[PDB]
């Protein structure tokens, strides 16, 4: 549960070049596959189980 | 003093705050048609032992968003003030770019008269510019401070022929008052380089006002390095001073696998797009 | 109040509708009729507030 939006599936540490503005990446069908960390500055890829 | 010249692939921003990478998005927003002319306004100082009038800060129709471009290397250029009248009946924007600070104010504000100007504006014996700048004089009832970080700074140009293009767009939808810039390191020798190079946000602003009009607050003390000519309609000069129009476009955009956009097609330019 | 509240004040009159979120706080007469209202009041001529 990233500041409000849930999901499921397992997270793993991802080497995408976020920007500073940008919070959240997606993909065709849009659907969350990268989350920035609230607490702390990091990039997370989601994989569905 | 005004000309005209074309803005080639120049003025492509970020549509949205979301990641994407090697894949293609079209998107409808208000963007600068490719291909479109831009006009060229010149601040011409004259006459630096006389008083002779400049007329230098025309005062233009701000119809829907605007673009903006500058290449200089001074910070002659400081802040763009906003309004549908600029007198005490409306209420006026403020944005101003001093050294190290930005102080935006809307509000009421009396009169803009004119920036402060010595009689016999010279720069080539005495470079030193302290304090010299007040354009407004009363504000009766109004919010909205945002003292802040300023927004363009200035790289540093070695060696000559190396210049920093600074763009901003400034739109206003629904009360909302949207600012992206991005300050491009590389032009070289030519006016308006021809290539891609997106704008990233930089701020949104709850204003909610009617704006109808702009212009400069251009710190007119001194200025080099500004040939006159008596040129007008479709001709060609120079100014270093740009302005175009934003028109609701439907705009196809590439990003690259890192990220970055690097190729768009406009939908409204050629049947072969 | 029994004697009456008149500090609540509201615009009735002017030139085309306000798009969403903006405010209008100007007090000048409305020209309601052939007649230039340069005036301050008078027939054709009306307060907005
Ligand atoms: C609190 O949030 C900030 C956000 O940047 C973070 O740097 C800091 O580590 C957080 N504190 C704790 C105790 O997690
Ligand atoms: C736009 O600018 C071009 C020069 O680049 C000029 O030929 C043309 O008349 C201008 N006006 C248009 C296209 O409406
Ligand atoms: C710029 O303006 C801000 C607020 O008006 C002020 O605090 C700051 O000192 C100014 N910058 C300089 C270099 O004086
Ligand atoms: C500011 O408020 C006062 C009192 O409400 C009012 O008399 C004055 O007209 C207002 N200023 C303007 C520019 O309308
Ligand atoms: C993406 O960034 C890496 C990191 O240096 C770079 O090697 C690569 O060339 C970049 N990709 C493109 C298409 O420029
Ligand atoms: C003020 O805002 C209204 C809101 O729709 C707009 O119609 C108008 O053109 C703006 N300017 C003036 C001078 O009324």
């Amino acid at each position: 549960n990233f500041n409000g939006l849930t999901g499921t599936g397992v997270l793993t540490e991802s080497n995408k070049k976020f920007l500073p503005f940008q919070q959240f990446g997606r993909d065709i069908a849009d659907t969350t596959d990268a989350v920035r960390d609230p607490q702390t500055l990091e990039i997370l890829d989601i994989t569905p189980c | 003093t005004q000309s005209y010249t074309n803005s080639f692939t120049r003025g492509v921003y970020y549509p949205d705050k979301v990641f994407r990478s090697s894949v293609l998005h079209s998107t409808q927003d208000l963007f600068l048609p490719f291909f479109s002319n831009v006009t060229w306004f010149h601040a011409i100082h004259v006459s630096g032992t006389n008083g002779t009038k400049r007329f230098d800060n025309p005062v233009l129709p701000f119809n829907d968003g605007v673009y903006f471009a500058s290449t200089e290397k001074s910070n002659i250029i400081r802040g763009w003030i906003f309004g549908t009248t600029l007198d005490s009946k409306t209420q006026s924007l403020l944005i101003v770019n001093n050294a190290t600070n930005v102080v935006i104010k809307v509000c009421e504000f009396q009169f803009c008269n004119d920036p402060f100007l010595d009689v016999y504006y010279h720069k080539n014996n005495k470079s030193w510019m302290e304090s010299e700048f007040r354009v407004y004089s009363s504000a009766n009832n109004c919010t909205f401070e945002y003292v802040s970080q300023p927004f363009l700074m200035d790289l540093e140009g070695k060696q000559g022929n190396f210049k920093n293009l600074r763009e901003f767009v400034f739109k206003n939808i629904d009360g909302y008052f949207k600012i992206y810039s991005k300050h491009t390191p590389i032009n070289l020798g030519r006016d308006l380089p021809q290539g891609f190079s997106a704008l990233e946000p930089l701020v949104d602003l709850p204003i909610g006002i009617n704006i109808t009009r702009f212009q400069t607050l251009l710190a007119l003390h001194r200025s080099y390095l500004t040939p006159g000519d008596s040129s007008s309609g479709w001709t060609a000069g120079a100014a270093a001073y740009y302005v175009g129009y934003l028109q609701p476009r439907t705009f196809l955009l590439k990003y690259n696998e890192n990220g970055t956009i690097t190729d768009a097609v406009d939908c409204a330019l050629d049947p072969l797009s | 109040k029994v004697g009456g509240n008149y500090n609540y004040l509201y615009r009735l009159f002017r030139k085309s509708n306000l798009k969403p979120f903006e405010r209008d706080i100007s007090t000048e007469i409305y020209q309601a009729g052939n007649k230039p209202c340069n005036g301050v009041a008078g027939f054709n001529c009306y307060f907005p507030l």
